[PDB]
């Protein structure tokens, strides 16, 4: 049996708002040490990576490990009926094909319960091992939302340049081309405006924006994002979830033939 | 030149 | 000869608003009491009525009474035309075909007037006796819409239970299952924001919850809404218009023929 | 060499947001004056002419005599780029195909660059001389904005009669019909010019309200708007752009045959 | 299983 | 009935 109980629920909120126009389903894997959720899209070309720790959560219990095939769309429709400010509960027996998810309002008059349906799933999990990238930038959310919007609207790939002074970012269409500098930010102690950039040696890689733009809806969850990168290998938009844990985005690049 | 990859060609599946 | 002014005219816009999407073409009759409305949907399925009375308007005048066929769609993009601060008069001599409406702004520096075409119409309206129910349940109306809401975004029918202990709201669908517990307040708010249950009999009811968000529409009119129903009869979702009088929902539950 | 630099930015997106939706390809007439551009719509019935001067500018420089033609809808994409708060620099050599646009924050921490492709183009350029209207109108550019769509909302063709007492906007449609009268005031007033009518005969024409929705698209660029008209000559809708210039919009009437 | 309408419980007098 | 007239009418067109 699995139980577990959460007062912070936007959280779960955020979180599947972030995960529903990406990931139609995945696979829960529910252990003592606490929630994982890793899957890639249709096209193999992204790949989510949810992690979440018992000790974020207020109460947590967990004898079996469990391994829920879920519709994400079905469980955020769910979570959408659940006010911003309630207590989130996930309840599921061992041998059962169903997951009970109550909502506690703040006043104490209001409970609402919900039971959805479980799924067998065939699920393709990669191992990605633990690495430290050449340049890793840490900007205000919003901001790098903002760039990928504006970006859109002139191609259908970004160049990304990490470099010490700055980041840049390129895109060019039938309209014409655009680039957007960020400079290096270390004259505001405030870390939610700010950039900063840990950079071992610049590295400039193309990814496509459509990707980049189902991975800005997570934006509510942290205010700032981390992208990190080497040479050739995907990118990693990380999302820090408070306490709880993270959520990351790994990006194929584009390259040179 | 210009080509997209995926996640597969970098990474491995587990079993 | 029928006038009325009233100073706040942001009521008659929000009223519109709650029954242009639903009801299409009405028949509002006109006395000396004051101003009513019945009519049902292109479907049948649902019911709405009306009624304001003369007390509330700041100026009405009716010497000869009235049945005038208007079309809501048309009148409410009139009452577009109004600010939300704005006088509205409404005017029609005996036995016309057209309705003028004038909206006189505060500092009564810009004065507009409408006259809107009516129709001779086929409205077809039911008697419905007056009757008490077995639950009547009053909650906040943002509450009722948001629940509404979130349980169209279960299923399409939803099955509201009413005992002593509180109300339920279960729906049910392809995905799963839902219930909405609201229980009668005990913490003593006072402040309206709590659910007060007076009931006779425990009634459990299944409608669509299509109608119900289209009723919801009328949540800017009042900050509570009344739920009255009893026994395979149709729900009452009644908002109470302030002091000047109310706008009723009825509409038809769905029952199970037992194969 | 061609090269402006202008700090209230926000203008330049305005103007945009006045001219893609009427105007698809114009021809910016770039001199040592100022910037210029006069174009008519498909149908022919109405024309936009905007100017804006040098002296608003921060900075301008214009060797060569320059006439770029410019699609209105790219451009008014590229300025969506651009923050409300934002210093914009435009650019562009004698022999080029290209106009480059520049975006400077105000804590100069974020640039970006754009590079738009241009064309050649057949403007038809009409001769608008100089004259006086029998009545010149003016009053709060949101006011006539929402006079037009509620009358909008009632009929295709407004009837504007204007006298020394005041103005009458009516419109009739399907539904019914409308008037909007607006009385001469008492001239306390300031930006909100509780409308001001300076009269040389009562006159009465009738225009199509389609294209004044469209010429209302302009009502961020002034805090009040001049409606100038005689008898059976097009209606010139005026935007005072704040010291820059102004913008013009010419609608012909209807008459009876 | 059915719909009903408000003919099926009133009355049109 | 009424008749829409272009901007022609009234004025003359340059290059």
């Amino acid at each position: 049996m699995f139980e577990a109980r959460l007062v912070q629920g936007s959280i779960l909120k955020k979180v599947l708002e972030a995960l529903k126009d990406l990931i139609n389903e995945a696979c829960w894997d529910i252990s003592s040490s606490g929630v994982n959720l890793q899957s890639m899209d249709s096209s193999h070309v992204s790949l989510v990576q949810l992690t979440l720790r018992s000790e974020g959560f207020d109460t947590y219990r967990c004898d079996r490990n469990l391994a829920m095939g879920v519709n994400l769309t079905s469980m955020s429709k769910i979570l959408k009926c659940a006010g911003n400010e309630d207590i989130i509960t996930l309840r599921a027996e061992d041998n059962a094909d169903t997951l009970a998810l109550v909502f506690e309002a703040p006043n104490q008059e209001k409970v609402s319960d919900y039971e959805m349906k479980l799924m067998d799933l065939d699920v393709e999990q990669l191992g990605i091992p633990e690495q430290e990238y050449s340049c890793v930038v840490k900007m205000p959310s919003g901001e790098f939302a903002r760039i990928c919007r504006d970006l859109s609207h002139i191609g259908d790939a970004v160049v990304i340049s990490c470099a010490k002074d700055g980041v840049k970012f390129s895109a060019s269409g039938e309209l014409g081309n655009g680039n957007i500098k960020l400079s290096q930010t270390s004259n505001v102690d405030k870390e939610e405006e700010a950039v900063t950039i840990e950079m071992n040696e610049p590295v400039q890689l193309t990814f496509a924006l459509r990707y980049l733009n189902f991975f800005t809806k997570a934006t509510p969850l942290s205010s700032t994002v981390t992208l990190s990168m080497s040479a050739d290998v995907p990118l990693v938009v990380e999302y820090k979830i408070a306490d709880m844990g993270h959520l990351k985005y790994y990006l194929a690049p584009k390259i040179e033939d | 030149k210009r080509r997209q990859t995926s996640m597969t060609d970098f990474y491995h599946s587990k079993r």
